[PDB]
């Protein structure tokens, strides 16, 4: 399966980007888990009980979905836990969701890191990453000659991903020889790419786990 | 079987009893001594086992007594006492480990103090803030011998 | 207890005493170790009733085979003497200095770490009716030799 | 083939430098390359975290470019055995651990003499490393 895929400037600027793809418990007071607050988030820091993991945000209480850091209510969630008279309390959990900043982020924070690992280099005539592996994700780089980084991230079994990034540079190709002139530091809007790049996609989407 | 390190324990605990007068400081010098063991312990420990990060004062409990005390003391302590919050828990022994044979015997001593060192020495290696304590001692007429966790934060990366 | 209890015990043993001397003796002159080797005769004198002779050198023959693998889980390399109640036991690869080095990296602190077991034999051979004067000594990380010797 | 090894602190603080086969040289004192590779591997760390569609158990495990790959092992205690190779060796995590408990818990760890959190000075860990390394069948170019 195919995760997402970034399209990053020579400059670290975010043009283009595309995602392709929940637990609750009844509490008593005290909690169970050690929650605090991290970049508007109420994140769990402590605990891990019932499918509910570490890195997990609250996402809704007594079946009202959470505004940030704040209630549905307009209450501070933290605060709302802290009160015994609340319990007992339903709260869902689940992997927050990236922010488009955060999107931004960390689309810089990869074009620093792509540069580093090409500097820190042992051997000579040496690209960035091209592949950084996980546990649970590969991510996979293409860098044009302009500079231009057509990022995807996968299944670590995921195959026949070179032909993905190869089929996104054709695409891009036809939008840059479209749009001779056309901003680099702006995001790409054409409709055509994001549907060509979408079907792309679905293709790799059957190229096998192997 | 090691009666070495027990009896090496109470040559050190004997030692100091005599070198401080006051039995209060023997308790800080050996939870110290302790310490400094378990900061370095750790090490042995997770290249041993193979055990990686906990993210539950539960998963943390289970580790303690069924594969550290396991592997250290050839023995494995009972948990019990969970605080509601699940910030809190009991580790229970049917006796002493640190212990071989004593004289017998109204003391502020807390004998094996040196563990209660080596449990929070050894887990603030790994991110979490604990106190060890002794709340039930074989030695001084309790039925078993008890410890108590208490978790009081994960601490943060640098 | 697992080998690195000991080890690790020790250790932290002989960094906070190996200097204290609270019955120095004339003009307040410290005997070097003297706590630390005092705690291993205590250590070694019950060793010396809790382990499995005729003549001395059978009580010597014990150390450096039952309480040596006992203790480091080794036997003593060699055993040497001169028919004068004076004895060598040496070891080439002494588990407390085999972390330690390979040369003389660490010398100077080397010695801190023997009198402990100095006291382990001391007190071993003390339980067995022999009083003596067990020395260690280091030329080079990690073989190191024992003398014990036994007045007439 | 190996190129270089380093260990790094729960700190950042780079535990030792080892370099075998380096035909390009950062532009850079080694005081900051440490730096430089630390904060590359932290920014990873955090990265990676954020990335990840799931949540992991590992993290980071390694990556490659055009020329070499690099091998990232991480103990619960903070400790960093990071190596890089040419494309061609697989994962060895096996080593990575080896060296972090056969060599670094065994002689620094085990050494009192030792203290944790500055550049280790001991002879004896940097010998029995560098003869292990050279062992590795993958060592060679
Ligand atoms: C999860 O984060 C892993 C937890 C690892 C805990 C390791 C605790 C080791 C401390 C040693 C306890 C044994 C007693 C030794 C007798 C002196």
């Amino acid at each position: 399966a195919i995760f997402s895929v970034y399209v990053v400037n020579k400059a670290g600027g975010l043009i283009y980007q595309l995602d392709s793809y929940e637990a609750e418990k009844t509490f008593s007071y005290p909690l169970d888990l050690l929650l605090k607050l991290h970049d508007e988030r109420v994140l769990v820091a402590f605990g891990q009980r019932d499918g509910i993991r570490v890195g997990h945000a609250v996402l809704a209480i007594n079946g009202m979905d959470v505004n940030g850091r704040y209630t549905a209510d307009g209450k501070e969630v933290l605060e709302y836990l802290g009160n015994p008279a609340n319990y007992p309390v339903s709260i869902r959990f689940g992997r927050p969701r990236l922010t488009s900043n955060e999107k931004l982020m960390l689309a810089s924070m990869f074009h620093s890191l792509f540069a580093i690992g090409s500097q820190l280099s042992p051997e000579q005539g040496s690209s960035g990453i091209e592949m950084l592996e996980t546990d649970t994700f590969k991510l996979h780089c293409y860098q044009t000659l302009t500079g231009i980084k057509f990022v995807v991230l996968a299944d670590p079994r995921q195959a026949g991903i070179d032909s993905l990034l190869r089929k996104i540079y054709e695409i891009y190709s036809d939008f840059a020889l479209k749009n001779p002139f056309y901003s680099l530091e702006m995001p790409i809007r054409c409709e055509l790419f994001d549907q060509n790049l979408k079907l792309a996609l679905e293709v790799a989407e059957k190229a096998g786990t192997f | 079987s090691s009666e070495l390190f027990t009896l090496t324990y109470g040559a050190l605990v004997t030692q100091l009893c005599k070198d401080y007068e006051n039995d209060e400081d023997v308790n800080k010098q050996l939870d110290r001594m302790g310490y400094n063991i378990g900061v370095r312990l750790i090490e042995d420990f997770l290249a041993r086992s193979n055990v990686g990060r906990c993210h539950d004062f539960r998963e943390t409990a289970d580790v303690i007594a069924k594969v550290a005390f396991k592997m250290y003391l050839g023995i494995t302590p009972s948990i019990t006492n969970w605080s509601p919050a699940g910030d809190e828990f009991s580790l229970i022994l049917e006796n002493n480990p640190l212990v071989d044979f004593v004289e017998l015997p109204h003391s502020a001593l807390i004998y094996s103090n040196l563990l209660c060192g080596v449990l929070r020495g050894a887990l603030e290696m790994v991110q979490m803030a604990v106190e060890a304590k002794f709340v039930q001692d074989t030695l001084k007429g309790d039925g078993v011998t008890e410890i108590r966790m208490r978790f009081i934060r994960r601490i943060e990366d640098n | 207890a697992d080998t690195v209890l000991f080890e690790f015990l020790h250790t932290e043993m002989v960094a906070e005493l190996w200097a204290h001397d609270p019955d120095p003796g004339p003009g307040g002159q410290k005997m070097s170790l003297s706590v630390l080797e005092g705690m291993g005769f205590r250590v070694g004198q019950a060793l010396g009733e809790r382990l499995p002779f005729r003549e001395e050198l059978d009580v010597l023959k014990f150390l450096c085979k039952d309480l040596w693998v006992a203790v480091f889980q080794k036997q003593m390399d060699s055993l040497r003497t001169n028919h004068q109640g004076t004895y060598v036991l040496q070891d080439n690869s002494f588990p407390l200095l085999l972390p330690m080095a390979s040369g003389l990296q660490y010398l100077e602190e080397a010695p801190k770490f023997l009198a402990f077991t100095c006291g382990l034999l001391r007190g071993a051979l003390y339980t067995l009716g022999i009083e003596s004067v067990v020395t260690a000594s280091v030329a080079a990380l990690p073989v190191c030799k024992f003398q014990v010797v036994i007045p007439k | 083939t190996v190129h270089n090894l380093y260990l790094f602190d729960r700190n950042g603080v780079c535990l030792h430098y080892s370099e075998w086969h380096r035909k390009k040289q950062a532009g850079i004192p080694k005081e900051e390359e440490y730096k430089l590779m630390y904060g590359m591997l932290f920014s990873i760390r955090s990265f990676v975290s954020k990335m990840s569609p799931l949540d992991m158990k590992d993290g980071f495990l390694s990556f490659q470019t055009s020329r070499y790959k690099l091998h990232y092992y991480e103990t619960p205690t903070g400790i960093k055995v990071v190596m890089n190779t040419d494309l061609g060796v697989g994962p060895i995590r096996d080593v990575l651990h080896h060296i972090y408990s056969a060599l670094y818990v065994e002689f620094v760890v085990k050494n009192p003499l030792c203290p944790l959190g500055q550049t280790v000075q001991s002879e004896l860990f940097r010998s029995r490393l560098d003869s292990y390394v050279r062992s590795l069948p993958f060592f060679s170019a």
